[PDB]
């Protein structure tokens, strides 16, 4: 059923699963019209579809042309998400298809369930976790490929870089979620933490900097401080 | 005007006949029900005094044979039977009327309630939902489950209502997923009306039968079916105008008939609020919305 703290290690067992986050699919800027009314302008979006065990990220870029002439876009976005996730599963070899898909927002359940009717043995699950995947567009290379797209496009990444060579998938996911939680809570300070030292670079084929094990402990500690603080500066504690 | 005689009444029982009911005491000299209107299906139903569990009864049409009730002390219930000897039957009945041992079907002449509740209900269709082909009448009780309930266990004792499932391949055309889920007109008009029921009369007949089973026997699986058939119409943007007008009449009389103390368990809050206030047909059910708002405003 629902995914929560009680069954959290299930993410890192050997049943293929994907998280689907739709929070960046339909993105707009709100602005004033010459007449003084308000209008939206859409910008490119993305579906964030992530294998938490392996780090494989299927980033389906949603180009603004998909919204042209359409009504009720926030509703359409959930069904567009489900259409693209279903298309992705059908494109995978059977032995690569997920046994479960976990949606980060419950409004994705019915759209995905309907699109996946042909896959009755794939479980569609919500979660009680408040995962910070919305912050994916704070990862510079992901933001860059989304904003530069001129057409629909799928781009594949490993969101863990090479971490699984040194750490388990439970630890890698924990680090990912801490980084993203920090970026969501205070993007500038989070990004300052990640890049303050010019000698630690991001490899061309990576998303995050090439930290040593020790430097990752310092970094993770600074992210927890940031998250703690902001929770004071927010709640005055 | 036809008659359903009783051999006897050995156990204390509340007897229903359509929307009427009366109490019969243990071994009271009761020999049946007379003056039953021809032209409608009917239901005769029972609740034993000792055990309020297992409400049960019989759907029948007096045009299809001579039917009587006889208590079975082994199976412990009043059983409907058919008498094939026509002269034996008439002779039995005439004797019982002469001694005035029968209750009269107590229809007020102004009153169209029963017609309005069974307008589209036919015995032939009841017998396909309730499969027991050797009998012309159909037994139903509180506990019987529906085919769809059994998919989610004795098939002989099931209610074979038409399966309706909004998240099903039958309901959703490949490539129209959002369109077909948010506007069920395809599923209503093509799959169900043209394909399965053939016309709206058969659809309404099954809807009315499900309601009655749900009210009279407390059949939870009939309620499920009644609400599903309402919801499929209300969630369709494209419904023939005559169906909508007829549905409003059908539901009005169903809601009118539901006694105040049984609606809390029967009325599914979500279906009714969606149908009356959110759905495509939110503005098409004026009589039903007015009685619902005046009779049952809490649910909403
Ligand atoms: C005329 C009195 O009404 C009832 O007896 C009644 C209506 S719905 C119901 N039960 C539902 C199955 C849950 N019992």
């Amino acid at each position: 059923g629902a995914m929560n703290s009680s069954n959290y290690a299930e993410l890192f067992n050997n049943d293929i699963k994907l998280f689907v986050d739709d929070t960046n699919v339909y993105r707009v800027t709100v602005h004033k019209t010459f007449e003084g009314n308000v209008a939206t302008k859409a910008i490119n979006g993305c579906i964030f579809t992530l294998n938490p065990k392996t780090g494989h990220l299927f980033l389906k870029i949603i180009h603004t042309s998909v919204w042209a002439g359409q009504k009720r876009l926030s509703q359409l976005a959930k069904w567009k998400t489900a259409e693209e996730v279903s298309a992705l599963v059908r494109s995978l070899p059977k032995e690569e298809q997920p046994k479960q898909i976990i949606v980060t927002r419950k409004a994705m359940l019915d759209p995905l369930e309907v699109h996946m009717l042909d896959f009755p043995n794939i479980a569609i699950r919500p979660t009680e976790l408040r995962l910070p995947f919305s912050a994916a567009m704070s990862i510079d290379k992901l933001s860059d490929v989304v904003m530069k797209a001129t057409e629909p496009q799928m781009v594949l990444f490993n969101i863990y870089d090479d971490w699984l060579d040194r750490i388990s998938s439970y630890t890698a996911f924990s680090r990912l979620t801490l980084l993203l939680r920090a970026l969501k809570t205070n993007e500038e300070s989070a990004k300052m933490i990640l890049l303050s030292d010019p000698t630690i670079t991001i490899k061309s084929y990576h998303l995050w900097p090439s930290f040593t094990d020790e430097q990752w402990i310092t970094i993770e500690s600074q992210m927890r401080d940031l998250i703690l603080t902001e929770y004071g500066r927010k709640y005055n504690v | 005007m036809n008659t359903v005689p009783f051999t006897s009444a050995p156990i204390e029982v509340t007897i229903g006949i359509d929307q009427y009911s009366f109490n019969v005491k243990e071994n009271q000299p009761f020999h049946g029900i007379k003056d039953i209107p021809i032209g409608h299906v009917h239901v005769i139903h029972f609740q034993h005094a000792d055990n309020s569990s297992m409400r049960y009864g019989y759907w029948f049409d007096c045009r299809m044979g001579n039917f009587y009730i006889q208590y079975d002390p082994k199976d412990g219930l009043y059983k409907m039977m058919e008498e094939r000897d026509g002269a034996k039957f008439e002779n039995i009945v005439h004797n019982f009327k002469e001694r005035q041992m029968m209750v009269s079907y107590p229809k007020i002449d102004e009153d169209d309630t029963w017609y309005n509740l069974t307008e589209f209900v036919q015995m032939d269709k009841i017998r396909k939902i309730v499969r027991k082909d050797e009998n012309q009448f159909s037994y139903v009780d509180s506990s019987m489950t529906t085919v769809q309930e059994n998919e989610l266990s004795d098939p002989a004792h099931s209610l074979n209502y038409t399966v309706i499932n909004f998240k099903s391949r039958e309901a959703i055309r490949p490539g129209h997923e959002m369109e077909d889920f948010l506007d069920k007109s395809y599923y209503l008009n093509t799959v169900m009306l043209q394909g399965i029921f053939k016309n709206s009369s058969n659809y309404f007949g099954e809807l009315q039968f499900a309601f009655l089973n749900a009210m009279f026997f407390g059949n939870y699986g009939s309620s499920l079916q009644w609400h599903a058939m309402i919801e499929l119409i209300c969630s369709s943007a494209t419904v023939p105008k005559h169906m909508l007008d007829k549905l409003d009449e059908i539901l009005y009389y169903q809601i009118k008939t539901l006694p105040e103390q049984y609606s809390d368990i029967l009325l599914n809050e979500r279906v009714w609020n969606i149908c009356l206030y959110s759905s495509f047909q939110k503005n098409s059910l004026h009589n039903t919305e007015k009685i619902m708002e005046n009779k049952y405003p809490e649910l909403l």
